[PDB]
């Protein structure tokens, strides 16, 4: 008789069913002769795995006091996705809290725009090039050419 | 729900051909047990259906042996080897792997033969009838193929129109032939005003349309 | 073998219940599930429900959560499908089907109309004046279906044509049968349609002979 099953499936009365897909909720055991029976998850409600569940779960919400807002609503396959306000960046991938962007001081410009999910790369202003303001935004400004100065001011032919 | 895709939805073909119809599901009908629950139904005008195949390819006790299905996951084919007049009906297939069962949209197959003119009979009201006061003339056409044919009513040389019916039967098991009534109905009062009754009727197996009447008496 | 047969059906008007039964045999009882399905006229099978006898499930349609109830009574093997609030595209055939079991029953049809039951008036269709003759007769004004003709008490069915009902402006059906037969035998022998609406209970044997 059998021990395990293939993916997706799981044993019941010595015999291989299928699971409920993604989506779905479990609301009746298979048969010999009918597969498992299933129901779509409700509104607010999900299941994200191939599962056996009888009740779906419910959406997270998105926690405001980690600065953070829903950005993707929750589909019955998916839960809900956060992200931060404008300006904010997500510590990690998961987005689990909301830091404020580096700005790039004096001497220093950015070799990178922050992101929503990822932070501000800074450079210090190399030979040629200048920066005299603390900015997210802002890089290292070219020296005024000489064909009529430092890493912070520029230079006066 | 799983939906089943069945073609062709209309066949003819001649006494002792193959025959080739298909269903489609749109997800797998393998049970995880490892059945497929697809099946094949003949059904009959006015009749319940008739299992021919059971799980895909096993055929029915007492299914004659010219029937049979094959396939796999969502595709699977009804083969008749070597049609046969009794054959005339609608083949669907059903799944019952999931619920709702859902099933083919049918495939309607008819015996193509040779053409065969019909017989006409036209047949005066009853006197019966006339007491109730309605007068229903019938006509009669007999064992004809193809299924196509006109029936024309007049009415003292003078033709009709919204007021006949037409009925028409299974192909015939045997002859592969259709028939068809054509019931001009009436009031006592229109009936008894004119004299001549005729029936005309049109059809690839006469070279000229054919005409039977009577006057009332 | 496993056995189910259908029981219940007729006519009732939109807004009128209906409990049909489907009473089983032939294998044990609480550990298959019972089906429900119908076939409106002309159209496809359509799955109506299932239930357990185990009280361990019933699964409906979506379409009919509302106002369709299963229901089972194990002292009796036997299982309801309680239809309520019936309208007109509820009109069909009942079937009824244990899981693993792929063969249909009679079923039993269910007609939902305002209209009303009347049994058919027989008139005959008398054969004109050695070659071959037909003859038959008409089945006018009945409802609901079905009407039956067989011939000379089923002694007779070569050459016999019983066309399908039609529905005329009356609201009301008709339909005839004919059969062909040697002109020879007009008079020697004796031509008896048998019309049968067991919904009105009409029972008519006609004689059709030459009319003189």
């Amino acid at each position: 008789p059998p021990t395990a099953c293939r993916e997706k499936q799981y044993l019941i009365n010595s015999q291989c069913c299928s699971l409920c897909q993604p989506g779905q909720k479990l609301v009746s055991d298979c048969t010999e002769f009918t597969e498992t029976e299933c129901l779509p998850c409700g509104e607010s409600e999900f299941l994200d795995t191939w599962n056996r569940e009888t009740h779906c779960h419910q959406h997270k919400y998105c926690d405001p006091n980690l600065g953070l807002r829903v950005q993707q609503k929750g589909t019955s396959e998916t839960d809900t996705i956060c992200t931060c306000e404008e300006g904010w960046h997500c510590t990690s991938e998961a987005c689990e809290s909301c830091v404020l962007h580096r700005s790039c001081s004096p001497g220093f410009g950015v070799k990178q725009i922050a992101t929503g999910v990822s932070d501000t790369i800074c450079e210090p202003c190399p030979v040629g090039f200048f920066s005299n303001v603390s900015s997210a935004f802002e890089k290292c400004h070219p020296w005024t050419s000489c064909e009529t100065g430092t890493n912070k001011t520029d230079v006066v032919c | 729900d799983i939906q089943m895709t069945q073609s062709p939805s209309s066949l003819s073909a001649s006494v002792g051909d193959r025959v080739t119809i298909t269903c489609r599901s749109s997800q797998s009908l393998v049970h995880s047990n490892g059945n497929t629950f697809l099946h094949w139904y003949q059904q009959k005008p006015g009749k319940a259906p008739k299992l021919l195949i059971y799980t895909v390819s096993n055929r029915f006790s007492g299914v004659p042996s010219r029937f049979s299905g094959s396939g796999s996951g969502t595709d699977f084919t009804l083969t008749i080897s070597s049609l046969q007049p009794e054959d005339f009906a609608t083949y669907f297939c059903s799944q019952t792997t999931h619920v709702p069962w859902t099933f083919g949209q049918g495939t309607k197959v008819e015996i193509k033969r040779t053409v065969a003119a019909p017989s006409v009979f036209i047949f005066p009201p009853s006197d019966e009838q006339l007491k109730s006061g309605t007068a229903s003339v019938v006509c009669l056409l007999n064992n004809f193929y193809p299924r196509e044919a006109k029936v024309q009513w007049k009415v003292d040389n003078a033709l009709q129109s919204g007021n006949s019916q037409e009925s028409v039967t299974e192909q015939d098991s045997k002859d592969s032939t259709y028939s068809l009534s054509s019931t001009l109905t009436l009031s006592k009062a229109d009936y008894e005003k004119h004299k001549v009754y005729a029936c005309e009727v049109t059809h690839q197996g006469l070279s000229s349309p054919v005409t039977k009447s009577f006057n009332r008496g | 073998e496993v056995q189910l047969v259908e029981s219940g059906g007729g006519l009732v008007q939109p807004g009128g219940s209906l409990r049909l039964s489907c009473a089983a045999s032939g294998y044990s009882f609480t550990g298959y599930y019972i089906h429900w399905v119908r076939q409106a006229p002309g159209k496809g099978l359509e799955w109506v429900a299932r239930v357990i006898p185990n009280a361990g499930g019933t699964s409906y349609n979506q379409k009919f959560k509302g106002r369709f109830t299963l229901s089972v009574d194990n002292s009796k093997n036997t299982a309801y499908l309680q239809m309520n609030s019936l309208r007109a595209e509820d009109t069909a055939v009942y079937y009824c089907a244990r899981e693993g079991i792929y063969w249909w029953g009679q079923g039993t049809l269910v007609t939902v109309s305002s209209a009303s039951t009347k049994g058919p008036s027989v008139f005959p269709l008398a054969p004109s004046s050695g070659g071959t003759a037909a003859l038959g007769c008409l089945v006018k004004d009945y409802f609901p279906e079905p009407v039956t003709v067989s011939w000379n008490s089923g002694a007779l069915t070569s050459g016999v044509h019983t066309f399908p009902a039609v529905l005329q402006s009356s609201g009301l059906y008709s339909l005839s049968s004919v059969v062909t037969v040697p002109s020879s035998s007009l008079g020697t022998q004796t031509y008896i349609c048998n019309v049968n609406h067991k919904p009105s209970n009409t029972k008519v044997d006609k004689k059709v002979e030459p009319k003189s």
